[PDB]
RNA sequence: GCGAUAACGAACGAGACCUUAACCUACUAAAUAGUGCUGCUAGCAUUUGCUGGUAUAGUCACUUCUUAGAGGGACUAUCGAUUUCAAGUCGAUGGAAGUUUGAGGCAAUAACAGGUCUGUGAUGCCCUUAGACGUUCUGGGCCGCACGCGCGCUACACUGACGGAGCCAGCGAGUAUAAGCCUUGGCCGAGAGGUCUGGGAAAUCUUGUGAAACUCCGUCGUGCUGGGGAUAGAGCAUUGUAAUUGUUGCUCUUCAACGAGGAAUUCCUAGUAAGCGCAAGUCAUCAGCUUGCGUUGAUUACGUCCCUGCCCUUUGUACACACCG
C-alpha cells in the first residue's frame, strides 16, 4: 500500500471542504449568519453555478430552528443532480 | 337430501332404460340422470355400452362431458 | 310499434355522473322529425337504436 | 512454455473503461499479427438489494431498490505468455481487475 | 419413412406400451406396489392398482427416451405436484424416490435402459429399438 | 414504582 | 376436392378446411342472420375464426371490442368468479360442447341460435336513477346498441352459471338450456326474465 | 396527451426565424438538418424539436404563423 | 449448401426458432408431428396458417421448429408465428416477390399476430401491493 | 364391463363392528363410516380381502364381509405395514395396534387420564379444553 | 400550451433527465450461447428418408434464435374530420412500438411538536453507575385467553375433488481448514429422510430450477359426499446445546364450523383485475409475510362532479401560538 496526500484544485466547489469548513468557525463561536455567507460567497467565488446552505438545530433557544441560504441558479429533480 | 338417486339397476329399470332412452333428441349423463333417476355412475356404464351396442350414436367424446344422440 | 332512429350528432355528456349522452336521432325510414334523446351506453355517431316510443323529446338531465 | 491459448477475464463495474481497456488489447493485438477471439458479453448480473425507506417503523410502507451492475468479459489469446502479462500492463486501468488462466 | 416414439401421441403411446409391459409379465413389480401412495404430497393411493405401476415405467420409459442422462431424482420432481397443505398454500413436492428408483431397476433389468456415462440413465441400444417398435403397433387403427 | 427490592 | 398430401401426413377431415373456416369444423359462418338491423354493426360475424380464441388487443381503444368475434366474447364471460379468471381453455371447451348441445338440438345452426340469443336478450330501454344526492328520482332513458349486446352476453353466461352451480346438469349444457330458452324468446329463460323486467320499468317511467 | 413543452417550442421558431431557407416539409431531411444547426443534448429532444418545426413549416405554407 | 432460411416467432417469453429449408414438406414441433399438439381445442391455431394458403404451398419445403421458453399457450402462437414467417422469408429470396407479397396479404388480412410480435410484456409489480396496479386493501 | 341386474341380493343396510352401514356408498367409501377407519385404510384392506372396489356394500355377500372385518382386526397378519397403523408401539404392551370403532375412544380415553394423572401440561390444557399443541388463544377459537 | 392581455422577457418545479421492457436477418464478436454441415455413431421403413447420442481438436461454416456496446428507429409520421382554424382532440393507414410507447427512479418554495435518542462509538439534558438500570450465565416471557378490531390464507364444490397421464417460464442465489454454500448422480427408505461420490466461487454445475394453475383419460354423482381439513390420539425423521407451551416435515386415525355471508366497506382499466405458483429478504430450523418474477388471462368505462378528498378564484373574519384560534 502507498499513500499520497494531493491539494485539492478547487477548494471552492468542494462542498465537502466547506462544510468542514463551516464547522470549525461555527465551534469558534462565530455568529451564523457571518458563518454562512462566508461559504455563500466561497463557492461562487470559486465558479459554482448555485449553492444553498441548510443548517438546523439548537442554538441558546430551546426551540430547533433551520434555515436556508440560496444563491443562484440550482437544480433540483432528475438525473442532472447527480452530475453536476 | 330429496335426490335418493337408484345406484342398483333391476330389471323393471333395465328394460324400460332400453324403451326410453332411444326415444330421446339428447341424451347425456345429466339427461340419464334427470329424467331416468339412476345416479352418475350407472348412467356413464350405460351410455358407454348403449354405444357399444349400436342403439346410441357418439356426437363427441370427452371425459367430462359425453354427448350423444338417437342412432334412428 | 318500435321505431329505429340513426343517430347524426353526438351532443355531450349529462346527468349527474356522466352516465347519459344526448344524442341527435335521425329516423331510418321518413328521413326527418328529427329528435334529441338521452341513451345510457357507449354512443359513436351512425349507431342504430330503436324507439319504444317515438313522440318524445329529451332536454339536459340532473 | 512458449505460445498458449491463453484467457484474460475482466471484470468491473462502469462499462467505459471496459471496453477502452477491451479495445485497447485488441487494438494492441491486431497490429501485432496475433490471433484473438473476442471481446466475449458475459450476460450483466444486477445485484439488487431492497431495503425499508423508514429507519423507523412509521410512515407508508416505501422501499429503495439499489443496484450494483457487474459486467464480465472473457478475451481468448494465442502469443507467448510473456506477451499477454505484457499487454495487461500497458491497459492497466484501476476500475478493470483482470485475472490470466492457461 | 419410419416411425418414431415422437410420431405418435403421448398420452396413448403409453396405454399401449403400458399393455404390453403387463402382459409380457417380465417387468418386477415390488411388493409394496399395492399399498403405497406415489407422492408424499398424494392423499391417495393410485386407483388402477393392478396396472399404474405398468403405466408409471412405461411413462418414465417414454420420458427417458426423448432425453439425455436424467437422473432419479429429477424423475420425483417431473411427477410430483401440488401439495394439499390444509390451510397453507399450496406448493409442489417431489414424488416418491423408491417408486421411480424401482422403476428405473424394473426398467434397467427388462433391457430398455442402463446407467449412462457422466450421470443420468441413458437408453439401451436396445431400448430404441423395441419402443420405435411399439408405436408401429399403436398407429395402425 | 419498580425499585430493586432484594431478598437474599 | 383436392386432396393433397404433405410429407407431414395431414388428415383428411382437417384438410377439408381450405375450403370454409367453419368454428370447431362443424359451424359455417355463411348461413347466419344477425336479426336485427341495429345490431349488425355490433356483432362480429363478417371474419370467421377457427377457435374462439385469439389473444387479441380489443381493450387498448374504446369500441375495439364491437371487433372481437361474438363467440370469443361469449367464451370470454364464461371465465368468471375468481376460480375461473385466466382459463380459458376451459371455457373454450364449454363453448365447444355448448354448441354441439345447441346442434342437436332443433338441428339449427348452433352459432345462429347464439345471434338469435344475444339480440333476443338485450334490454332496449332502461330506467337509469338520476337522484340529486340520495332522493328517489328514476328517469326513463334508451340503450346504445353497443351496452345492448355486451349485457346480453353478460346476463346469458350469468344465468347459466347459477344454473349449473351444486346441479348435476353440466355448465356446457346449462349453457345450451339457457342460450336455447333465450333464443327462442321463451319467458322461462333467465336473461329473457331481466331483459323483459329492465324494458317493463322503462315503461313505468315516461 | 401530446402536448409539447416550452423547451421545444420556443427552440423550434428560432430555428425558423435562422434557418428557414435551408428547412423543408419533411422531417427526415429537418431532423439531419437540426443535428447540424444545434447543440441538443439527447437524440429524443432532436426529434422533437424537428418534429413540431416540421408542423410550423407545413403551417407556414398555409398563411402566416405567430411568432416567427 | 441448399435453399434454407432460417426465422424465429415470439410471445411472452416463449420464441420458436423455425428451420424452414426446402424439400418435400416435413413439419415437426421439437420433433413431433403437428397433428400431436397437446391443447387439442387450441390445435387449429397452428392448423391456420396451413389452410390460408393452401398445403400446396409446402411441397417443397419442410420446417422444423424449436421452441423453448414462455408458456403452453404462449408456445403456440409463437409456433404459429415462426412459421409464417418462415414461408413469407423463403419466398422472398428464393421465389419471385410478386409471390411473397401475395402470401404476405392473406396472413395479414386474417391476423396481426401471424407475422408481427405482440408486443404486450408483464408489467412490473409496485410495493404496496401485490400486483402491478392492485394494492393492498386499506382499513380506517 | 357392462350394465347387470339383480334382484334381492343387494342388502339396504349393513353392521360392522356395532355401526350401521349404508349399503349403497361405495365399499372403500361406506366402510369410512366406521370411526377409526379411513379413505387410506379403506382402500387396503379391500385390496387385501382381493374385493374389487368396483362393488357397491350391499353388493358384498356375506363371505367377504366377514374376510373384511377379520382383515381389520389382524392387520399386522395381512402384510399391512407397521406404520400403516392406528395405534403403533402401544403404551402398555409395546405392539404395533389398530384401535377399531368402539376401542378407540375407549384407549384414546385411557390415554386423556395417562396424561392427567401425572398431571402434564399437555394433559392439563387437554382438560381445560383448550388447544395443547402450542396454538395461540388470544385471538383464535371462541365459539362455545 | 394556445390565446386574451399593463405587461415584457425569464427561473425552480412540470417537461426535459436516468433505469428498465418491447424492434433491428443493418454493424461487433462469442468452446461459459445456439444452429447447419461434417467426422463417428445409434433406433424405424429401406429411396437418398425420419428421430437421436456423441463432438473443449471437425485445430469446420454462420450470428436468426442467446448475451451486450456502438448506433439506427416514434416525432402523433401521412391522410380524414372538428377547433377562435390556434393549442389540441377523435378516427383510420403504415408501424415492434401512436394511452407521456408500457413501467418506474429523481422530484420545487416553504411546513408538522407526524415517527424514530429501540439503527448508530449521532446527540444536549435528567436518571443510574458495583446489591448497576452496565455486561454476562440459568430458567421463564414476549405465543400467555370470558372478549372487540385490522392485514391475510384455506374453503364452502361438478367451470369441482381425487388417480394416473401430458408438461411449459421468468426474476435470482450459491463455499475452503472452513466452522461450512447451491447441491445433480448413484444406492437405501411408503414417505419424511439417510448414505457414497462428483460439479460449481458459477451464461459452465445445481438448472431447461421438466413450478403450480393447466390439459387428456378415468373414479365420484348433489350427499356436510371422495367439498373443507380445524381439533385431537399414536408413531416415524430433520435442525438445533436445548423442541415440554407439539420449530418444521412425514405415516395412520379423528373429520369440526363453513351449504356463498347483515349494516357497511377496499382494490382495480390491458398482458390490467383475477386466479397460479417460483426465487430473494428474514433464516441452524420455521413464510399463511413482504420484495420481485414469470404461467393462464378477462368483464366493464375511456365518462362525470352525484358522494368523498384535494387544488384554484371570489367572499367573511374579533384568528396570526393562525379553529387544537
Ligand atoms: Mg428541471
Ligand atoms: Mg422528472
Ligand atoms: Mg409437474
Ligand atoms: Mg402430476
Ligand atoms: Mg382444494
Ligand atoms: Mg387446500
Ligand atoms: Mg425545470
Ligand atoms: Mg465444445
Ligand atoms: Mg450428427
Ligand atoms: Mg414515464
Ligand atoms: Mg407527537
Ligand atoms: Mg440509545
Ligand atoms: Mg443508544
Ligand atoms: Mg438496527
Ligand atoms: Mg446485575
Ligand atoms: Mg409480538
Ligand atoms: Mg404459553
Ligand atoms: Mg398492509
Ligand atoms: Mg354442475
Ligand atoms: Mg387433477
Ligand atoms: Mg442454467
Ligand atoms: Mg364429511
Ligand atoms: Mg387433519
Ligand atoms: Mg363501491
Ligand atoms: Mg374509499
Ligand atoms: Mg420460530
Ligand atoms: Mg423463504
Ligand atoms: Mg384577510
Amino acid at each position: 500500500i502507498a499513500i499520497y496526500a494531493e491539494r485539492v484544485e478547487e477548494r471552492g466547489l468542494s462542498a465537502a471542504v466547506q462544510a468542514e469548513a463551516l464547522k470549525a468557525k461555527l465551534l469558534s463561536g462565530l455568529p451564523i449568519r457571518r458563518a454562512a455567507y462566508g461559504v455563500l460567497r466561497f463557492a461562487m467565488g470559486a465558479g459554482a453555478k448555485g449553492v444553498e446552505v441548510v443548517i438546523s438545530g439548537k442554538l441558546r433557544a430551546a426551540r430547533a430552528k433551520s434555515q436556508k441560504y440560496a444563491d443562484g441558479f440550482m437544480i433540483h429533480s432528475g438525473q442532472p443532480t447527480r452530475d453536476f | 337430501d330429496k335426490a335418493q338417486h337408484i345406484v342398483i339397476l333391476d330389471q323393471e329399470k333395465y328394460d324400460r332404460i332400453l324403451k326410453d332412452v332411444p326415444t330421446y333428441k339428447y341424451v347425456s349423463v345429466s339427461v340419464l340422470v334427470d329424467r331416468l333417476k339412476i345416479g352418475g355412475s350407472l348412467a356413464r356404464v350405460a351410455l358407454r355400452q348403449l354405444e357399444e351396442d349400436g342403439i346410441i350414436t357418439p356426437v363427441l367424446k370427452h371425459s367430462k362431458q359425453a354427448i350423444y344422440t338417437r342412432a334412428q | 310499434p318500435v321505431t329505429l332512429a340513426k343517430v347524426i350528432k353526438v351532443l355531450g355528456r349529462t346527468g349527474s355522473r356522466g352516465g347519459v349522452t344526448q344524442v341527435r336521432v335521425e329516423f331510418l325510414e321518413d328521413a326527418s322529425r328529427t329528435i334529441v334523446r338521452n341513451v345510457k351506453g357507449p354512443v359513436r355517431e351512425n349507431d342504430i337504436l330503436c324507439l319504444m316510443e317515438s313522440e318524445r323529446e329529451a332536454r339536459r338531465l340532473r | 512454455q512458449q505460445i498458449h491459448k491463453i484467457r484474460i477475464t475482466l471484470t468491473s463495474t462502469k462499462v467505459k473503461q471496459l471496453e477502452n481497456v477491451s479495445a485497447n488489447i485488441i487494438r494492441n493485438a491486431a497490429q501485432y499479427n496475433i490471433v484473438k477471439k473476442g471481446p466475449v458479453r458475459m450476460p450483466t448480473k444486477v445485484l439488487k438489494i431492497t431495503t425499508r425507506k423508514t429507519p423507523n417503523g412509521e410512515g407508508s410502507k416505501t422501499w429503495d431498490a439499489y443496484e450494483m451492475r457487474i459486467h464480465k468479459r472473457v478475451i481468448d489469446l494465442q502469443a507467448p505468455a510473456s506477451t499477454v502479462k505484457r499487454i495487461t500492463q500497458i491497459t492497466i486501468e484501476p476500475g478493470v481487475d483482470v485475472e490470466v488462466t492457461i | 419413412p419410419g416411425v418414431s416414439v415422437r410420431d405418435v401421441p403421448a398420452q396413448d403411446f403409453i396405454n399401449a406400451y403400458a399393455q404390453f409391459l403387463q402382459r409380457q409379465g417380465k417387468l418386477e413389480v415390488p411388493g409394496y406396489v399395492d399399498i403405497v401412495k406415489t407422492s408424499a404430497g398424494n392423499d391417495l393411493p393410485p386407483q388402477e392398482a393392478e396396472t399404474w405401476f405398468y403405466k408409471r415405467a412405461a411413462s418414465i420409459a417414454r420420458h427417458i427416451y426423448l432425453r439425455k442422462q436424467v437422473g432419479v431424482g429429477a424423475l420425483n420432481k417431473l411427477y410430483g405436484g401440488a401439495k394439499n397443505r390444509g390451510f397453507r398454500p399450496h406448493k409442489h413436492v417431489d414424488a416418491s424416490g423408491s417408486i421411480n428408483r424401482k422403476c428405473v431397476q424394473a426398467l434397467q433389468k427388462i433391457g430398455v435402459l442402463e446407467i449412462s456415462p457422466k450421470g443420468g440413465r441413458r437408453i439401451s441400444e436396445n431400448g430404441q429399438r423395441d419402443l420405435d417398435r411399439i408405436a408401429a403397433q399403436t398407429l395402425e387403427e | 414504582r419498580k425499585k430493586k427490592v432484594y431478598t437474599t | 376436392l383436392q386432396v393433397v398430401e404433405l410429407a407431414t401426413t395431414i388428415p383428411l377431415d382437417v384438410q377439408e378446411a381450405q375450403r370454409e373456416v367453419k368454428l370447431f369444423n362443424k359451424w359455417s359462418f355463411e348461413d347466419v342472420e344477425v336479426k336485427d338491423v341495429s345490431l349488425v354493426d355490433y356483432i362480429q360475424i363478417r371474419n370467421p375464426v377457427f377457435v374462439s380464441h385469439t389473444a387479441g388487443k380489443y381493450a387498448s381503444k374504446r369500441f375495439r371490442k364491437a371487433q372481437c368475434p361474438i363467440v370469443e366474447r361469449l367464451t370470454n364471460s364464461l371465465m368468471m368468479n375468481g376460480r375461473n379468471n385466466g382459463k380459458k381453455l376451459k371455457a373454450v371447451r364449454i363453448v365447444k360442447h355448448a354448441l354441439e348441445i345447441i346442434h342437436v338440438l332443433t338441428e339449427q345452426n348452433p352459432i345462429q341460435v347464439v345471434v338469435d340469443a344475444i339480440v333476443n336478450s338485450g334490454a332496449r330501454e332502461d330506467s337509469t336513477r338520476i337522484g340529486s344526492s340520495g332522493t328517489v328520482r328514476r328517469q326513463a332513458v334508451d340503450v346504445s346498441p353497443l351496452r345492448r349486446v355486451n349485457q346480453a352476453i353478460a346476463l346469458l353466461t350469468i344465468g347459466a352459471r347459477e344454473a349449473s352451480f351444486r346441479n348435476i346438469k353440466t355448465i356446457a349444457e346449462c349453457l345450451a338450456e339457457e342460450l336455447i330458452n333465450a333464443a327462442k324468446g321463451s319467458s322461462t329463460s333467465y336473461a329473457i326474465k331481466k331483459k323483459d323486467e329492465l324494458e317493463r320499468v322503462a315503461k313505468s317511467n315516461r | 396527451g401530446r402536448v409539447r413543452t416550452k423547451t421545444v417550442k420556443r427552440a423550434s421558431k428560432v430555428l425558423i426565424e435562422r434557418f428557414y431557407p435551408k428547412l423543408t416539409l419533411d422531417f427526415e431531411t429537418n431532423k439531419r438538418l437540426t443535428s447540424e444547426i444545434a447543440v441538443i443534448q439527447s437524440k429524443r429532444l432532436r426529434n422533437k424539436i424537428a418534429g413540431y418545426t416540421t408542423h410550423l413549416m407545413k403551417r407556414i405554407q398555409k398563411g402566416p404563423v405567430r411568432g416567427i | 449448401s441448399t435453399q434454407s432460411v432460417q426465422t424465429f416467432g415470439k410471445k411472452k417469453t416463449a420464441t420458436a426458432v423455425a428451420h424452414v429449408k426446402a424439400g418435400k414438406g416435413l413439419i415437426k414441433i421439437n420433433g413431433s408431428p403437428i397433428t400431436l399438439v397437446q391443447p387439442e381445442i387450441l390445435r387449429f391455431k397452428v392448423y391456420e396458417p396451413l389452410t390460408l394458403v393452401g398445403l400446396d404451398k409446402f411441397q417443397g419445403i419442410d420446417i422444423r421448429v424449436k421452441v423453448t421458453g414462455g408458456g403452453h399457450v404462449s408456445q403456440v402462437y409463437a409456433i404459429r408465428q415462426a412459421i409464417a414467417k418462415g414461408l413469407v422469408a423463403y419466398h422472398q429470396k428464393y421465389v419471385d416477390e410478386a409471390s411473397k407479397n401475395e402470401l404476405k396479404k392473406i396472413f395479414a388480412s386474417y391476423d396481426k399476430t401471424l407475422l408481427v410480435a405482440d408486443s404486450r410484456r408483464m408489467e412490473p409489480k409496485k410495493f404496496g401491493g401485490r400486483g402491478a396496479r392492485a394494492r393492498f386493501q386499506k382499513s380506517y | 364391463p357392462l350394465v347387470v341386474q339383480e334382484q334381492g341380493s343387494f342388502q339396504h343396510i349393513l353392521r360392522l363392528l356395532n355401526t350401521n352401514i349404508d349399503g349403497r356408498i361405495k365399499i372403500m367409501y361406506a366402510l369410512t363410516k366406521i370411526r377409526g377407519v379411513g379413505r387410506r385404510y379403506a382402500n387396503l384392506v379391500c385390496k387385501k380381502a382381493d374385493v374389487e372396489l368396483t362393488k357397491r356394500a350391499g353388493e358384498l355377500t356375506q363371505e367377504e364381509l366377514e374376510r373384511i372385518v377379520t382383515i381389520m382386526q389382524n392387520p399386522t397378519n395381512y402384510k399391512i405395514p407397521a406404520w400403516f397403523l392406528n395405534r403403533q408401539k402401544d403404551q402398555v404392551d409395546g405392539k404395533d395396534y389398530h384401535v377399531l370403532a368402539n376401542n378407540l375412544e375407549s384407549k384414546l380415553r385411557d390415554d386423556l387420564e395417562r396424561l392427567k394423572k401425572i398431571r402434564s401440561h399437555r394433559g392439563i390444557r387437554h382438560f381445560w379444553g383448550l388447544k395443547v399443541r402450542g396454538q395461540h388463544t388470544k385471538t383464535t377459537s371462541r365459539g362455545r
